[PDB]
DNA sequence: TTGTGCCGGAGATGGGCTCCAGTGGCC
DNA sequence: AAGGCCACTGGAGCCCATCTCCGGCAC
């Protein structure tokens, strides 16, 4: 056993998944600008930008 | 990877240290930071980054890459554990885990877990 | 996104052709409205500065680079010189006829 | 040339990447 | 109870591919 997610959610996972559906020309800060502008998630609940590429990678 | 030089990198890491002795070397001996660049097939921002470096530094040494700050064994959730401990060496961690609330040097945010305190007691 | 990437993809996109377009000759390339494309990469890449100036500095990078090279005697024109036939899998005139190049 | 057009040197940027100290449920 | 175990985080430094500023050179 070693852990479960905390930002790289089910829900934050598949709208990361959306918006490279919508153009893959996208930055990983802009993601998170979005993720966070559609209120999708809390400003303490965004992932880090690190996060964000390694769901993409993931 | 291979860069646009034609030179094969591992994106990420860092350049080996016997190329970037020879980055060095051959600016010793007079040659153009952008012939270096080009023969050695490395990015010329790559070795302006390790002459600089090495001029101020002394060393071809890469810095240290990786690793996190603490984020809830805060200096001085460190020390009242400590203060704790030796006070009442018996006290178990989840105890120390509610003096550390009753006194409010945590929040319910702040406040390590059991693992962490124990993991603290043990390492500092 | 690289640059020399980007024109590629300005060039196999027919929109695209009355700012930037095929020669016809081989892998030659013209920059019909050098600064029209100079804002989109500046516009692709999230530079606000970008200019034609910076994007003829960035065509300069790729000479020895033996990615592209420019055409003397005429301003605006390139030719990419690394081998896009293998990369694209197309040929010239081929790829030409896909975007219906005079 | 007190300029234009082209060439190319090198410090500054900041992007995705690998790393890894730090953390916390679980047994 | 404390320790072993380990998926998950985010910021550290990395090299790259420019970005940017600018001096050279020919005319």
């Amino acid at each position: 056993g070693g852990s479960k997610p905390k930002v790289a959610t089910p829900k934050v996972v598949e709208k990361i998944a959306e918006y490279k559906r919508q153009n893959p020309t996208m930055f990983a800060w802009e993601i998170r600008d979005r993720l966070l502008a559609e209120r999708v998630c809390d400003n303490d609940t965004v992932p880090s930008v690190s996060s964000i590429n390694r769901i993409i990678r993931t | 990877g291979v860069n646009q030089l034609g030179g094969v990198f591992v994106n990420g890491r860092p350049l080996p240290d016997v190329v970037r002795q020879r980055i060095v070397e051959l600016a010793h001996q007079g040659v153009r930071p952008c012939d270096i660049s080009r023969q050695l097939r490395v990015s010329h921002g790559c070795v302006s980054k390790i002459l600089g470096r090495y001029y101020e530094t002394g060393s071809i040494k890469p810095g240290v890459i990786g690793g996190s700050k603490p984020k809830v064994a805060t200096p001085k959730v460190v020390e009242k554990i400590a203060e704790y401990k030796r006070q009442n060496p018996t006290m178990f961690a989840w105890e120390i885990r509610d003096r550390l609330l009753a006194e409010r040097v945590c929040d319910n945010d702040t406040v390590p877990s059991v693992s962490s305190i124990n993991r603290i007691i043990r390492t500092k | 996104i690289q640059l020399w990437q980007f024109l590629l993809e300005l060039l196999t996109d027919k929109s695209c052709q009355s700012f930037i377009s095929w020669t016809g000759d081989g892998w030659e390339f013209k920059l019909s409205d050098p600064d029209e494309v100079a804002r989109r990469w500046g516009k692709r890449k999230n530079k606000p500065k970008m200019n034609y100036e910076k994007l003829s500095r960035g065509l300069r990078y790729y000479y020895d680079k033996n990615i592209i090279h420019k055409t003397a005697g005429k301003r605006y024109v390139y030719r990419f010189v690394c081998d896009l036939q293998s990369l694209l899998g197309y040929t010239p005139e081929e790829l030409h006829a896909m975007l219906d190049v005079k």
